[PDB]
């Protein structure tokens, strides 16, 4: 389906790991 | 506070001092005719006799500095000693008429700074003295100190000594103004007898008596009895002595 | 409450040091007549930490030539205990069986170049440690590490905390 | 400040 | 913000005529105001966009051994000149648009 | 290192303060230090002047950090000195509490 | 035959002779070779030179101060201080004594990394009102129809 890919945001100043620990740290 | 009744409060003062209104004119006329600075050493002496106030504190300044008006910064001086409002009868004008005479006797970096510039100066070493009281600390130290030289800093040595000797800082800006006194204090005696500063030949019995003896290969060390004065002596305590001679002197 | 959703439920959501006028009622009368420009009885210094440098008084320039070791020669026409090891017996012997009077000066400030730097290195550290004490002291830190408060005090703040509306 | 009673 | 907050206190306040606000108890407030108006009509007559920009905005952040540190790009491998500037621009004539 | 033992506040205008930075406020409030006319008065001493300034008040903000003990302790002329010492409590940042 | 020790001297300094003077001293202190000055000489710098690298590698790590210097060789000590700063900056002195015992200013220490609040004016922020839903809406009835 059309689902929205949200950890293709990696631009080299953060990484996916960070946006991983950020939306869980907003979650948290 | 804000939370009151809608008043108008020009500049809620500090430390019971209006703020410093700039000029921000005057300012860029003179950073941009901006050629020397010429430090001045400033002594301040008072007693209880002939004088109310104390005031023994010693500072440079700018003789180039034409921003600063001095009466003003006298009364910034005499408002950080925490003397009350009554500071005219023990007049800031007494003060500031000292430091108008202290920077008009002073005449300058002579010719080794204003006509010409040997790079290396010349043999004119002086023996510099001297005696500092901070707290109960007292530093006894003597050292030699070429006169004749542009590129000698007083402040990157006094910066090094209070670094290896671990001073806390009133040593470091007291060091600087005993070099900065003493120089000046020989460049006015060379200068007032005429001295033609480029070529030597200095022809005197006060001065080349002061001046020391050229170093040879032989007197590159110096011996162990003569090396005991030049080492600097940190005699912690009180210190106690005065000074009137006015009558004697004239 | 079944274990497939228990394990996910918890994952979808995580929910003698200074050397001042130590009396604080001295000090206090001393800018009291000093701002009228009076001397007072007692005497204040200002505030430093305690420890006298003292050189000269200490390790000396040292005598390695004789009385008379010097016009002789000039008639003749001559690990650390401090800073310098313990050479052993027979090796420094045969050194000092070397070496020339026009050298014994050159050795002598030799080794009082290096006493002095160790005496000056061992006093620089422990000036170094008084002066981290004196700084935590006068900061109001103790060591090492009806009152009223006044607003500039730790956590007593005037302004306080706005919360945004979706908090 | 030192208020006291 | 700082700077449009101060201007309608300030507008609020002048137009009040119950609330002097005089310049002998404080000269410097007046200067403020013609150097911020002299600065917004610069960046007016040249189209520059100000209180937004991308740059860094902070200027430099960071004796006898200028010869010593020159050299020292010689064995590693192995004096700057005077600024100029006004405290205001040229007035709004003299610019090379305004004719 | 010293623990943060008191509150400290600025006010708002002076946000762009940050230490090893210098704004262009304070190349255009102060600009003798910037011009490289005299060798003795570069950044590198405007920065250590101001950031010793700054960090001595900081210890007791309750102290008015005078001009004569700031030139007592850095060695330099007293009229840049309190020219400095003006600007700086000028925008808060110092003396402010 | 006598006792030797280890000294450690940087890779790009290896140019250092301890009885000849380089062409980089020439350059880089030209106030002992102007050869018209009879009081600094280029055959009392080595004097100097010698008296404080070959006192400083009988034990690397004591810091070779300059009031240990002028102490004894009696000569200016502007000189000496510009000679002690040009030794160390090549690394010949004051290499192997270990940092946090050099010698460092006595000063207050740092108040960088410290928590500062803002005094904001009246006006500055706006009112606020409407406090907005986190939670997201919910469309159990629209499916359910």
């Amino acid at each position: 389906l059309k689902k929205v890919k949200i950890l293709e945001q990696i631009d080299e100043n953060w990484s996916k790991e960070d946006l991983q620990k950020l939306l869980k740290g907003i979650q948290e | 506070i804000t939370n009151t009744t809608t008043r108008v409060i020009p500049q809620v003062e500090v430390g019971n001092r209006k703020h410093y209104l700039e000029d921000k004119l005057k300012v860029y006329k003179q950073a941009m005719n901006e050629t020397s600075e010429q430090l001045v050493p400033i002594r301040l002496e008072f007693d209880q006799d002939r004088d109310r106030f104390f005031l023994r504190d010693t500072l440079l300044w700018n003789k180039n500095d034409k921003l600063i008006k001095i009466e003003d910064f006298v009364d910034d001086m005499l408002r950080d000693y925490r003397f009350e409002d009554a500071t005219r009868e023990q007049h800031i004008d007494t003060i500031c008429q000292s430091i108008q005479e202290q920077i008009q006797e002073f005449q300058g970096n002579p010719y080794i700074e204003l006509n010409q510039d040997r790079l290396g100066g010349d043999d004119l070493r002086i023996r510099i003295k001297l005696d500092i009281v901070v707290g109960q600390n007292q530093l006894i130290d003597q050292f030699e100190w070429d006169i004749s030289n542009s590129d000698n800093c007083p402040e990157e040595f006094a910066e090094s000594m209070c670094q290896e000797l671990e001073l806390p800082g009133e040593f470091v800006t007291a060091i600087a103004h005993s070099i900065r006194e003493q120089v000046h204090m020989y460049h006015k005696s060379l200068a007032l007898l005429g001295y033609n500063f480029d070529g030597s030949a200095i022809e005197d019995d006060d001065i080349r008596s002061r001046m020391l003896p050229t170093i040879t290969l032989d007197d590159v060390y110096r011996p162990a009895a003569e090396s005991k004065i030049f080492t600097p002596n940190l005699l912690q305590i009180s210190a106690a002595e005065l000074e009137r001679l006015d009558k004697d002197k004239d | 409450l079944s274990t497939n959703l228990i394990s996910k439920i918890s994952l979808l959501r995580p929910s003698p040091i200074v050397t001042e006028q130590p009396s604080a009622e001295i000090r206090e009368a001393y800018i009291e007549n000093f701002a009228k420009g009076e001397h007072i009885s007692a005497i204040v210094p200002g505030q430093s930490i305690s420890g006298t440098l003292e050189l000269s008084a200490q390790f000396r320039v040292p005598r390695y030539h004789s009385k008379n070791s010097f016009q002789q020669a000039l008639q003749m026409k001559a690990q650390y205990y401090r800073g310098l090891p313990l050479y052993e017996k027979n090796t420094l012997l045969e050194r000092l069986k070397q070496l020339t009077p026009n050298e014994i000066k050159e050795l002598e400030h030799l080794h009082d170049a290096v006493f002095v730097n160790t005496g000056l290195q061992n006093v620089r550290k422990v000036r170094t440690k008084k002066w981290k004490k004196y700084w935590q002291y006068k900061a109001g830190i103790p060591i090492g590490l009806k009152r009223v408060p006044n607003p500039n005090f730790l956590g007593n703040c005037n302004i306080k905390d706005f919360k945004p509306p979706y908090i | 400040e030192l208020r006291n009673t | 913000g700082e700077i449009n907050t101060a201007l309608n206190t300030l507008l609020v306040t002048s137009a009040d005529s119950n609330l002097k606000i005089s310049l002998v108890k404080y000269p410097e407030l007046l200067d403020s105001l013609a150097i911020l108006g002299m600065n917004l009509l610069s960046n007016l007559s040249q189209n520059v966009v100000p209180y937004h920009r991308n740059t860094s905005d902070y200027y430099y952040e960071d004796q006898h051994d200028k010869m010593v540190d020159k050299i020292f790009e010689k064995v590693n491998n192995n004096s700057p000149a005077v600024k100029q500037w006004d405290l205001l621009p040229e007035p709004i004539r003299f610019l090379p648009n305004q004719f | 290192e010293i623990p943060q033992a008191h509150e400290i506040v600025i006010p708002s205008y002076s946000k762009w303060f940050n230490l090893e930075k210098i704004h262009s406020i304070e190349v255009q409030s102060l600009p003798e230090f910037f011009t490289n006319r005299i060798p003795s008065k570069t950044p590198e001493v405007y920065m250590r002047y101001r950031n010793f300034m700054v960090n001595s008040y900081r210890l007791n903000p309750n102290e008015y950090f005078s001009v004569t003990t700031a030139r007592r302790n850095v060695s330099g002329d007293a009229a840049a000195l309190f020219r400095l010492h003006k600007f700086l409590t000028k925008w808060g940042l110092i003396n402010y509490q | 035959i006598p006792q030797a020790h280890e000294i450690v001297i940087p890779s790009y300094s290896k140019w250092f002779n301890l009885e000849k003077i380089h062409s980089i001293e020439v350059q880089s202190l030209p106030e002992f070779f102007t050869n018209r000055i009879p009081s600094k000489t280029p055959e009392v710098y080595m004097r100097y030179r010698n008296f404080m690298v070959n006192s400083y590698r009988l034990n690397p790590n004591e810091y070779f101060s300059v009031t240990t210097a002028r102490r004894n060789v009696s000569g200016d000590a502007a000189a000496l201080f510009r000679l002690h700063k040009f030794l160390t900056k090549w690394g010949l002195i004051n290499y192997q004594v270990d940092s946090k015992l050099l010698p460092k200013n006595i000063e207050p220490p740092l108040t960088s990394q410290y928590s500062t609040r803002h005094d904001a004016p009246r006006g500055l922020f706006p009112f606020e009102s409407y406090k907005p839903s986190v939670q997201l809406p919910d469309m159990a009835k629209l499916k359910k129809m």
